[PDB]
């Protein structure tokens, strides 16, 4: 029911430097506990997904500290301090505020060629 | 350090000795409340302590109330529920259940009888099923 | 930290219908919510179903509602999701994974499994 | 049905007051415990707002019980947060104005209580440029 959105769809770092990545949703998701129901995941090639923020705001567990993310209503936004080497992969936001659940378009990175 | 029964002659272990089966509902409590006591309820009188613990009860187990209905409204995991709604009804509402039963009986035959019939029930429950007598004693009147 | 394997998986003759075995432990089964998740090449993740811990609910997607089902046997702590009706479109490799932040996004997620349909060997 | 009534007061009379200017929990338990505590322990029974008390204190137990209890158990960690802000900050209010009241009462007397009660209404309802600096106290 929930239409998803991304952008923008690539964008490629120099590493070292500062990134965002805008997700967006069509139906408001603040819900009467004061709390937004928004995910953002980390997608690696070969393997199974890894959580990046959780409840719109709060880090996961064992995430390192250079990804972090705000936002509230029907605007979000991730964001790196520093790219490192690691840091590459396709990138996913999610929706649960309804069922069904809804995915995203997703945005893939990478280093910026000579 | 508190004991709410001292201040009329009772214990708290008095009452733990009764079992849970021999308490009534709370709806049974709370439509005898409405329906036997209202008129003088509301009204101001001198004394009547009796009037005064059902009457902040009442408000108690209405904001208990209140907590399950906005906790069944929010709360967004499915199954946790069952065990809030579970702990706040049966697990909590024994002890409201326990000081209804004991005021709204205290109001109807007063202290006299009571501790009497509690200190009964005592005795006949202590000992062994063999030897106990076929049925348990009624209060009466 | 809980680790969770699948099985089941392979080639399936086409018109057929085929069920995948995704087993888990180490946690309260009886306690938290499961999720299928979905990914042919190409393009990105997609929901498919989730049950509850009573298993009395369920939800499914327009893409495979009504020809989709998943059932919990929690004496043995075991998922199951039974297919039927298999097209050429539903040829992707499936996860199962758990989800714990106050019911909103997945935490664990399972290895995975490919399916393939096709009528060569 | 009425939290005060026999009183002489109403809950819309406690309107005026507003929610934030009143005391903290732990200020009121100690107000209460420290001074009256021998008022809580004696045989006679009179002034029910004594049982009152002994009501709302025996309440603010239950509720602990409860969180210590939901503390313990509940797996999802959030949830859990949220049920404890909750019980915290939103759950203490009447019991928060229940002990004002009494305390207020059984420090002084009623008369300076409903004094003191009908006045404060005063300092509210006037407007800041003309209002006067500071506001009631219930003094002694």
């Amino acid at each position: 029911d929930i239409v998803m959105t991304q952008s923008p769809l690539s964008l490629a770092v120099t590493p070292g430097e500062p990134a965002s990545i805008s997700c967006r949703s069509s139906q408001t998701l603040l819900h009467n506990n004061g709390y937004n129901y928004f995910s953002w995941y980390l997608q690696k090639p070969g393997q199974a997904p890894q959580l990046l923020i959780y409840l719109g705001s709060n880090r996961a567990p064992g995430v390192s500290d250079r990804f972090s993310g705000s936002g509230s209503g029907t605007s979000f936004t991730l964001e790196i301090s520093r790219v490192e080497a690691e840091d590459v992969g396709v990138y996913y936001c999610m929706q649960g505020r309804h069922t069904p659940w809804t995915f995203g378009q997703g945005t893939k990175v990478e280093i910026k060629r000579t | 350090d508190i004991d709410p029964y001292k201040e009329f002659g009772a214990s708290v272990e008095l009452l733990s000795f009764l079992p849970s089966d021999f308490f009534p509902s709370i709806r049974d409590l709370l439509d005898t409340a409405s329906a036997l006591y209202r008129e003088a309820l509301e009204s101001p009188e001198h004394c009547s302590p009796h009037h005064t613990a059902l009457r902040q009860a009442i408000l108690c187990w209405g904001e208990l109330m209140n907590l399950a209905t906005w906790v069944g409204s929010n709360l967004e995991d499915p199954a946790s529920r069952e065990l809030v709604v579970s702990y706040v009804n049966v697990n909590m509402g024994l002890k409201i259940r326990q000081l209804l039963w004991f005021h709204i009986s205290c109001l109807t035959f007063g202290r006299e009888t009571v501790l009497e019939y509690l200190v009964s029930f005592g005795v006949w429950i202590r000992t062994p099923p063999a030897y106990r007598p076929p049925n348990a004693p009624i209060l009466s009147t | 930290q809980v680790q969770l394997v699948e099985s089941g998986g392979g080639v399936v003759q086409p018109g057929r219908s085929l069920r995948l075995s995704c087993a888990a432990s180490g946690f309260n089964f009886n306690k938290f919510g499961m999720h299928w998740v979905r990914q042919v090449p190409g393009k990105g993740l997609e929901w498919l179903t989730y049950i509850w811990y009573d298993g009395s609910n369920a939800d499914y997607v327009d893409s495979v509602k009504g020809r989709f089902t998943i059932s919990r046997d929690n004496s043995i702590n075991t998922l199951y999701l039974q297919m039927n009706s298999l097209r050429a479109d539903d040829t992707a490799v499936y996860f199962c994974a758990r989800g714990f932040y106050d019911s909103s996004s997945l935490e664990s997620w399972g290895q995975g499994a490919l399916v393939i349909v096709s009528s060569a060997s």
